[PDB]
C-alpha cells in the first residue's frame, strides 16, 4: 500500500478525521456520514482535529494518585 | 506568530504534549466543551446561572466536561451546518472491583 | 391514530377493502395481506383491516446497559425489560387477544377483526397507562436496580499649502526675502 | 468594474475504495453512551512491562507532582527547595513519590480495562540528566 | 451541578435529518430582520439564542460571555423541502433503484448480497435500471437524469415525457422506502434515504458566522423563503406555477452556494453552475483543518534573527532583556517560593528582573503590578508573572522544522545589552537546526 | 483630542496627551503606548490611532491633504534613527 | 414514592493530595454537596447513600491543570412521583399567575401547577394548603432543578373505578414482590395508628366518595382489625390477607378484581368476584395478577400517604378553618 491517499484508506478506512486533515476533506466527510462512520480517538490527526491532545509518550501512560501512600505519609 | 504543521509534527516526534497542551490550548483558541455523554452531542453548562441541560435528551442529560479548541468546536459546527451530524461517543468510565 | 406512533404496532392493508381508512400521524412501515412490502407516503390514505404488535426479543444486556445509565423513563424500561424475559407485561397484556390467523414475518400478537382490533386498542391503551402507572415504575426500578447490585456483586488651504508650486513660490520669495523665513 | 482577487475554484479528484427482517428499534441500535468498563489490575507478579520508568513516563509523574505541588504545598522533603519543579524531581529521585503508574493494555469488548499499575518508588528512573 | 471529566473515545459521523435539526436546533427562525437597535432581532438570524459574537451581550442560551460561549444551532422551518447539498449524488444512486410508486426496490436484492456492504448501493445505481417493470406494483420504473445546468434538479424521463422530481416527490418516494431495503443495499439504518430532503434546515450557531458575509446567503435564504407559500402540495407532474418554479429554484440554489460553493468533488453530479461557502472553509492550506486545527496561532512567543554567540554553550541562547520583559513565567505563590518571588514581586515593571501580572485566588481576577501598592505581600495560591531569567529553558525553533532537533530547549542567557536583539547561539548549535 | 468626559471608546491604557489639533507635534517623539492622529466618531465614539510599534519614532510631518474625495486625511510621517545595530545584515 | 436508585457520575477533584488522604469521606462530603437537593437522571435524590464502586483518583490528561476527576457509582435515595399520585399538601404561592401554581410542602419537592381552567380551582387564595392528584402527564425531573415539575388538579374523590380480569397466577417471585409491597404497607398502617384517630376519621369521611355514609358507625382504625364502615354491595376480601396466604401458596387469583368507589380507599379491602358482578363503565382489563396486586397496593399506599400527611399538617383545628373554602367545595361535589 502507498503512502498515498489511497494507500491510507487502504489502512486506516475507520479513521476519517486523519484522511480529511490529509486531502480532500469534503469528499472523505461526504462518504463518512453516508457510510455512518465510527471513528476512534487514536493517533495523532484524529484527537488533534477534535481539539484534544494524542495519548502519547508523555501521555501515553496514565497517572493515578496514590490513596495508600498518601494515607500513611500526608495526613 | 504560528505553530504550524510541522511544529506540532516535531513535537509529536518528541513525544511532548504538555506542551503542545500549552501552545495550542493555553496560549491559543483553548475552550472548554460539554458533551451528554448520553446523545455524544454538544450540551449546555454553566454553573454561574445554574443550568444543565442538553436539547437532544433534556431529562436524561449526563453533561461530561470535555477539554478542547474553539477551532474544533467551529469547524464541527461547520460540518454540522453541512448536515453531517457529528456524535462524540466519550470514553467509558472505569470502575474497580468492590 | 394515536396507536400507531409506537414503531412495533405495525398496520395490514386491504388493498382495495374500504373497511376502515386510517391515516398515519407519521410514516408508519405496512404490511400487505400476501405478506409483502410496499409503502405510500407518509399520512397517505390507507384502508387498514389488521394490526400486528411485533414482540421482540431483546438481549438481557441492553436493559442492563440501559439500568447502567439509569435515567430511562419507567415506560421505555418496562418496554425493554418486556422485550427480554425479564417481565412479560406486554406479552400478558397482548397474548389475551391471541388470533394469530395471520402469521407470517416476525413473532407476536394480531388481529384481523373489528372487535379484535377493539380488544387490541383498549388492551394497549391499559398497557401503556400501566407503564405510565406508579405501580410499574416501582416494580421496575426493584428490577432494574437489583439486577444491576448483583451484577456489580457478582461479576482651501489645505488644497493649496499641499500644492508644490506654493513651495516653489515660498521658497523664492524667502530668497528675496519678501517673506519671512520661518512660517 | 474590475473586482480581481478571486476566491478561485476548488477540485477533488480521488476515490475513497474503502474495502431476518428489521425495523427501527430505539435500544437495540443507537446507545451512543458506552458501557461503563471495570479495572482489572494485573497481578504484581504477571505483570510484563519494563519496570523501569520511559523518560517519558518519568517525565509525566515529575510534571503531575511539580504542578499539585503548584495548587497544594504538602511533600516528604527533608531538604527544602524554592520550586515545585525541585521539589518533584527530588521526590522522584528519593522514591517518595505519591503518585502511581497505571499502564493500560487492552480495551475487552467485554467492558474490560486490562491495567498493570507500577510502583515509581519501586521502579528504576532513567537519566533524566 | 457538576460535569466530570471526559475524553472523546470516537466519534461518529451520520447524515443529519430534519429530526435532528428539530431537537438539536434551540430556536426557529421566522423573520428576516437583522438588529431591533443593537441588540438581534428574536428570531432572526442574529438572534443572541444562538450564541453571542459581541461583549455586550450573553447567549440567553447558555449565559456565557462569547469566549465561553461555543455558539448554538438553529432552525429555517423551509416552507417547500430542499436536497441536501452534499448527497445529491446519494439521492441520484437512490432514485433509480427503488420503485417510484411503489418504493420497493426494482433491483434484485438477492444478485447483490455477494457483494461488500458499502459497495451495494453504488453497484445497484450502476445497473440499467431503465424502463423495469416493478414486480410488486406494476408500475414501470422511468429514467433518472441529472439536469445539465444545475448540480441538484433532477429530471425524470416516462419514454420521452418529463417531468420535474421536485424534492417533495422525492421526499415522498423516500419515505416510501422501507428499512429491509437500506439495509439490503449495504447503507446503514440511519443512512436511510429518508434523510436526505430536509424541510427544516440548520441555520449555523453565530460562532461560524462572526462579524456584522456569508450571513449575506442565510439572509437571502431567508428572504426567498417567506416568498414560497407554506401550502405547496406538488404531486409528479403538476406542472407548478413558472414563477414559483422559479422561486423554488432559488431556495435550493441558495442553499447548495450556502454549503458547496466553489467546492467541486468527484462525485457532484450536475455541470453548470461572493462569501466562501461552509465546505469551502475546510480543504487547502488556509483551510479550517490544515490553518486552524492541525496549527495554531499561539501567544507567549517571539521571533528575531539568530547570530552567533561564541561565548555561550550549546544549550544555552542568547535572549534580549526587551524579550525576557515581555514573554513572562506564571510561577504560583506558595510557602516554600514567597521568599523568592519577592524580589521579582518588588520591582515590578521598574526594574529587571520584575513581573507585572498577578493573579488573586481570592477574586479570580489578574491585577496589573501598578495597582498592588495595598497588597505589600502574596498569599499562597497566587500565581505571578514574572520576567525572565538566566537559566530559565526556552524553545528554539527554526522553520521549516523538517528534524527531530528542529525545536530544542535551551538554558536562556538573558543578555542586559539595550542594544541587542538577537537571539544569539553557539555555533555548534546550529547544526540541530540547519541554520 | 477625545474629551475624557464623553470618552465611552478610549483605549486601555493609551495616553492621548501630546496632542494638539488631533495630532502629535512635529519633533514629538512616540513611544509604545501613545496616541498618534486622534480621531472620533458619532459627532462621541474613540477611532483614535495608538502608535504600536517597540521602537520609538519622532514626528516630522503634519497635514490634512484633500483626497481624491475632496476629503481631509492625516497622513503623518515617524521617522526613525536607524544606526547599524547588531542583527543588521 | 421515596426508594434507592444507582447513579454514575465522574468528579472533578481541584486537590487530589488533600482529597486522598481521605478517600470515602470526601468523595462522600462531595457527592452530597453535589447531588443532595436536585433532581438528576430522572430522579430527584434526598440522601446520598454511601459508594458502591469508585475508580482510583485519576489525573486530568488534556490539560495541565493537575487536578484529577476519579469516576463515582452510588446509590442515593430518590423520590420519584407518578401519574394519578397522592399529594396531600400543596400551598398555593401566587394568584397573578391565572394558570395557578404551587409548591408542595412535603418530603418530595415539587412544583405543581393546578390548571384553572376546571371551576374548583381559582377558590383557593394565596397562603393556603389544598391537596392535589397528579394528572396522567408524567412528573418532569428537570436536571439540576431544586425540585420537581408536574401538573395536577385539586382532588375530588373521582368516584370512578376500573375492574380487573385476570388470567395469569402469581410465582413465588412475583409474591415476593408483593410481599415486599405489603411490607410498605403494614408500616404505612402502622404510621397511620400512631396518629391521632379523630382526624384520620374525618379525612376519610371528607373524601369518600360515596355519600356520607351516614355517621361515626363501624369504627375504621384498620391497623390489623379488617373494620369498614358503609357496606354497599358484595363481600370484600382482604388483599393484604389474599397476600399472606398467596405466599402460603393457596388461593389462585383467576377472577375479576376492582376497588369501586363505595369501599373505603385507604383500607386494604376490595372485591374478588369470578364473573364480573360489577357496575363498571369501563371494559375488563385482560392481565396477570402481578399487574392487579401491584395497581392495587400502590392505590393503597397512596391513600394511606394522602391521609397521614393530611393528619400530620392538620394538627389543629384554626389551620383546617383557615382553608374553610376547601372542605366545603369538596362536599359539594361529593
Ligand atoms: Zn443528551
Ligand atoms: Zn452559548
Ligand atoms: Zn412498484
Amino acid at each position: 500500500t502507498s503512502l498515498e491517499k489511497a494507500g491510507l484508506n487502504a489502512r486506516e478506512p475507520s479513521n476519517v478525521l486523519l484522511r480529511m486533515a490529509l486531502s480532500s476533506p469534503v469528499q472523505v466527510l461526504t462518504d463518512a456520514a453516508v457510510d455512518s462512520a465510527v471513528n476512534p480517538i487514536y493517533g495523532i490527526a484524529a484527537p488533534t482535529l477534535m481539539g484534544s491532545v494524542p495519548r502519547i509518550g508523555t501521555m501515553y501512560s496514565d497517572i493515578i494518585m496514590d490513596e495508600k501512600y498518601i494515607t500513611e505519609n500526608y495526613k | 506568530l504560528r505553530l504550524g504543521e510541522m511544529e506540532h509534527w516535531v513535537l509529536t516526534a518528541q513525544g511532548a504534549m504538555q506542551t503542545i497542551i500549552e501552545k495550542s490550548h493555553d496560549d491559543s483558541d483553548g475552550c472548554i466543551s460539554y458533551i451528554c455523554r448520553n446523545c455524544g452531542e454538544p450540551a449546555i453548562y454553566n454553573a454561574s446561572h445554574p443550568i444543565y441541560k442538553c436539547m437532544n435528551c433534556d431529562v436524561q442529560a449526563d453533561i461530561g466536561m470535555v477539554d478542547s479548541r474553539r477551532s474544533s468546536i467551529v469547524f464541527q459546527h461547520e460540518m454540522r451546518a453541512a448536515n453531517v451530524n457529528i456524535t462524540s461517543v466519550l470514553s467509558p468510565r472505569v470502575f474497580q472491583p468492590a | 391514530r394515536q396507536l400507531l406512533v409506537d414503531p412495533d404496532v405495525v398496520p395490514i392493508v386491504s388493498e382495495k377493502k374500504k373497511e376502515l381508512r386510517v391515516r398515519p400521524s407519521t410514516r408508519k412501515e405496512i404490511f400487505l395481506i400476501n405478506g409483502t412490502h410496499l409503502a405510500v407516503p407518509a399520512e397517505a390514505p390507507i384502508e387498514i383491516y389488521g394490526l400486528k404488535l411485533r414482540l421482540k426479543t431483546f438481549s438481557p444486556q441492553c436493559f442492563m446497559r440501559m439500568a447502567e445509565i439509569g435515567s430511562f423513563s419507567p415506560e421505555t424500561l418496562g418496554y425493554v425489560a418486556s422485550g427480554a424475559n425479564l417481565t412479560n407485561f406486554i406479552r400478558v397484556f397482548m397474548k389475551c387477544v391471541d388470533q394469530e390467523t395471520w402469521k407470517k414475518n416476525g413473532e407476536g400478537v394480531v388481529v384481523t377483526t373489528k372487535e379484535n382490533i377493539i380488544q387490541f386498542t383498549h388492551q394497549y391503551i391499559e398497557l401503556y397507562k400501566f407503564l405510565r402507572s406508579g405501580g410499574h415504575s416501582w416494580l421496575i426500578n426493584r428490577l432494574a436496580e437489583e439486577m444491576v447490585h448483583r451484577k456489580l456483586d457478582r461479576e482651501l488651504l489645505t488644497e493649496i499649502l499641499l500644492d508644490p508650486m506654493y513651495d516653489y513660490a515660498a521658497t523664492v520669495a524667502r530668497i528675496d526675502g519678501s517673506i519671512p523665513m520661518h512660517k | 468594474l474590475i473586482m480581481d482577487d478571486l476566491v478561485e475554484e476548488y477540485v477533488e479528484t480521488e476515490e475513497e475504495n474503502l474495502v431476518e427482517i428489521v425495523e427501527s428499534p430505539s435500544i437495540c441500535e443507537g446507545f451512543v453512551q458506552a458501557s461503563s468498563q471495570t479495572l482489572v489490575i494485573i497481578p504484581d507478579n504477571e505483570r510484563i512491562t519494563s519496570n523501569v520508568l520511559t523518560t517519558f513516563e518519568a517525565t509525566r509523574l515529575v510534571a503531575v507532582r511539580a504542578q499539585q505541588l503548584a495548587i497544594n504545598g504538602s511533600t516528604m522533603l527533608k531538604k527544602k527547595y524554592s520550586s515545585p519543579i525541585d521539589i518533584a524531581k527530588q521526590e522522584l529521585f528519593n522514591r517518595k513519590i505519591p503518585l502511581l503508574v497505571m499502564r493500560c493494555i487492552k480495551v475487552t469488548p467485554e467492558g474490560q480495562k486490562i491495567v498493570e499499575i507500577w510502583n515509581p518508588r519501586e521502579m528504576g528512573i532513567p537519566l533524566l540528566d | 451541578m457538576e460535569a466530570g471529566y471526559a475524553e472523546i473515545a470516537a466519534v461518529q459521523f451520520n447524515i443529519a435529518g430534519d429530526n435532528d435539526h428539530k431537537r438539536q436546533g434551540v430556536m426557529e427562525v421566522t423573520i428576516s430582520n437583522l438588529f431591533e437597535g443593537t441588540l438581534p432581532a428574536e428570531g432572526g438570524i442574529y438572534d443572541a439564542r444562538m450564541g453571542t459574537t459581541d461583549h455586550h451581550y450573553k447567549c440567553i442560551t447558555c449565559s456565557h460571555q462569547r469566549k465561553q460561549c461555543m455558539g448554538h444551532p438553529g432552525i429555517l422551518q423551509m416552507h417547500a423541502p430542499v436536497l441536501q447539498p452534499l448527497f445529491i449524488a446519494e439521492i441520484r444512486r437512490w432514485l433509480r433503484v427503488i420503485c417510484l410508486n411503489c418504493g420497493a426496490p426494482i433491483v434484485d436484492l438477492k444478485r447483490y448480497e455477494h457483494l461488500i456492504r458499502p459497495k451495494r448501493l453504488i453497484e445497484a445505481a450502476s445497473s440499467q435500471t431503465e424502463g423495469k417493470q416493478c414486480y410488486v406494483c406494476k408500475a414501470v420504473h422511468p429514467k433518472i437524469v441529472k439536469d445539465s445546468e444545475d448540480y441538484f434538479t433532477f429530471w425524470a424521463d416516462q419514454q420521452g415525457k418529463i417531468d420535474k422530481l421536485y424534492p417533495q416527490i422525492i421526499r415522498e418516494i423516500f419515505s416510501r422506502v422501507t428499512y429491509d431495503t437500506v439495509v439490503k443495499l449495504g447503507r446503514s439504518k440511519n443512512s436511510h434515504p429518508e434523510k436526505l430532503v430536509l424541510k427544516a434546515i440548520q441555520i449555523p450557531p453565530i460562532s461560524i458566522r462572526p462579524g456584522i458575509d456569508i450571513n449575506n446567503v442565510i439572509q437571502y435564504l431567508v428572504r426567498k423563503n417567506l416568498l414560497i407559500p407554506k401550502d405547496l402540495q406538488i404531486v409528479r407532474g403538476q406542472k407548478i406555477p413558472l414563477n414559483i418554479d422559479r422561486n423554488l429554484q432559488t431556495i435550493q440554489q441558495l442553499y447548495y452556494n450556502f454549503l458547496l460553493d466553489s467546492v467541486s468533488t468527484t462525485a457532484t453530479q450536475g455541470g453548470t453552475g461572493p462569501a466562501p461557502s461552509i465546505m469551502r472553509r475546510l480543504p487547502r492550506k488556509e483551510g479550517r483543518i490544515r490553518k486552524s486545527l492541525l496549527g495554531s496561532q499561539v501567544w507567549s512567543i517571539s521571533r528575531s534573527t539568530i547570530c552567533g554567540n561564541s561565548d555561550l554553550h550549546l544549550d544555552e541562547v542568547g535572549y534580549p532583556i526587551s524579550f525576557a520583559r515581555t514573554l513572562q513565567v506564571a510561577e504560583t505563590v506558595q510557602h516554600y517560593n514567597i521568599n523568592r518571588l519577592m524580589p521579582y514581586f518588588l520591582n515590578g515593571k521598574r526594574q529587571y528582573p520584575g513581573c507585572s501580572r498577578v493573579y488573586k485566588q481570592i477574586t479570580q481576577s489578574v491585577h496589573d503590578i501598578e495597582g498592588l501598592k495595598q497588597d505589600f505581600r502574596l498569599e499562597v495560591g497566587d500565581i505571578l508573572y514574572r520576567d525572565v531569567v538566566t537559566g530559565d529553558v526556552a524553545f528554539f525553533n527554526r522553520q521549516p522544522s523538517l528534524e527531530r532537533s528542529s525545536i530544542g530547549v535551551h538554558r536562556i542567557v538573558v543578555l542586559e545589552n539595550p542594544k541587542i536583539s538577537t537571539f544569539q547561539m553557539n555555533v555548534s548549535a546550529c547544526a540541530w537546526y540547519n541554520a | 483630542k477625545p474629551d475624557p468626559l464623553i470618552t465611552k471608546n478610549l483605549k486601555p491604557g493609551a495616553n492621548y496627551e501630546k496632542l494638539v489639533d488631533g495630532f502629535v507635534p512635529v519633533g514629538t517623539v512616540v513611544k509604545k503606548g501613545d496616541i498618534i492622529i486622534g480621531k472620533v466618531a458619532k459627532i462621541y465614539i474613540d477611532r483614535s490611532v495608538m502608535y504600536g510599534f517597540d521602537e520609538p519614532a519622532v514626528v516630522d510631518a503634519v497635514m490634512r491633504p484633500h483626497g481624491p474625495n475632496d476629503e481631509i486625511f492625516g497622513l503623518m510621517r515617524l521617522r526613525y534613527e536607524r544606526n547599524l545595530n547588531i542583527g543588521d545584515k | 414514592m421515596i426508594d434507592q436508585k444507582i447513579f454514575e457520575t465522574t468528579l472533578n477533584i481541584d486537590d487530589p493530595t488533600n482529597f486522598c488522604t481521605n478517600v470515602e469521606a470526601h468523595l462522600l462530603k462531595e457527592l452530597e454537596n453535589i447531588y443532595v437537593g436536585k433532581c438528576f437522571k430522572n430522579s430527584f435524590i434526598l440522601n446520598i447513600t454511601g459508594v458502591i464502586q469508585r475508580s482510583p483518583c485519576f489525573i486530568m490528561r488534556t490539560n495541565n491543570s493537575g487536578r484529577g476527576y476519579m469516576h463515582v457509582r452510588f446509590s442515593a435515595v430518590v423520590s420519584y412521583l407518578n401519574a394519578f399520585d397522592l399529594i396531600a399538601a400543596v400551598k398555593i404561592i401566587k394568584n397573578d399567575s391565572n394558570i395557578i401554581l404551587g409548591e408542595s410542602l412535603l418530603t418530595e419537592p415539587v412544583t405543581i401547577v393546578i390548571p384553572s381552567s376546571e371551576s374548583q380551582n381559582n377558590v383557593a387564595e394565596v397562603g393556603q394548603i389544598v391537596p392535589v392528584q397528579l394528572a396522567n402527564s408524567s412528573v418532569y425531573y428537570i436536571p439540576g432543578r431544586q425540585q420537581a415539575s408536574a401538573t395536577g388538579s385539586i382532588f375530588i374523590p373521582k368516584h370512578t373505578f376500573s375492574v380487573y380480569h385476570v388470567q395469569e397466577e402469581l410465582t413465588q417471585e412475583q409474591a415476593l414482590n408483593l410481599t415486599k409491597l405489603v411490607n410498605i404497607i403494614e408500616m404505612l398502617l402502622e404510621s397511620r395508628s400512631k396518629k391521632d384517630f379523630k382526624q384520620i376519621c374525618f379525612f376519610e369521611k371528607l373524601y369518600y366518595t360515596y355519600s356520607i355514609s351516614s355517621d361515626e358507625i363501624l369504627d375504621l382504625k384498620i391497623w390489623k382489625g379488617p373494620k369498614g364502615k358503609e357496606m354497599s354491595r358484595l363481600k370484600p376480601c382482604n388483599v393484604l390477607s389474599f397476600l399472606y396466604d398467596a405466599l402460603k401458596n393457596k388461593n389462585s387469583s383467576l377472577g375479576f378484581w376492582a376497588r369501586p368507589p363505595n369501599l373505603l380507599k385507604s383500607s386494604p379491602l376490595a372485591y374478588q368476584q369470578d364473573q364480573n358482578s360489577f357496575n363498571a363503565t369501563e371494559l375488563p382489563i385482560i392481565c396477570s395478577a402481578e399487574v392487579m396486586f401491584v395497581t392495587l397496593l400502590k392505590e393503597i399506599i397512596n391513600y394511606l400517604q394522602f391521609i397521614n400527611d393530611l393528619c400530620d399538617t392538620f394538627n389543629n383545628e384554626q389551620l383546617i378553618k383557615r382553608h374553610e373554602n376547601i372542605w366545603m367545595l369538596i362536599e359539594q361535589r361529593k
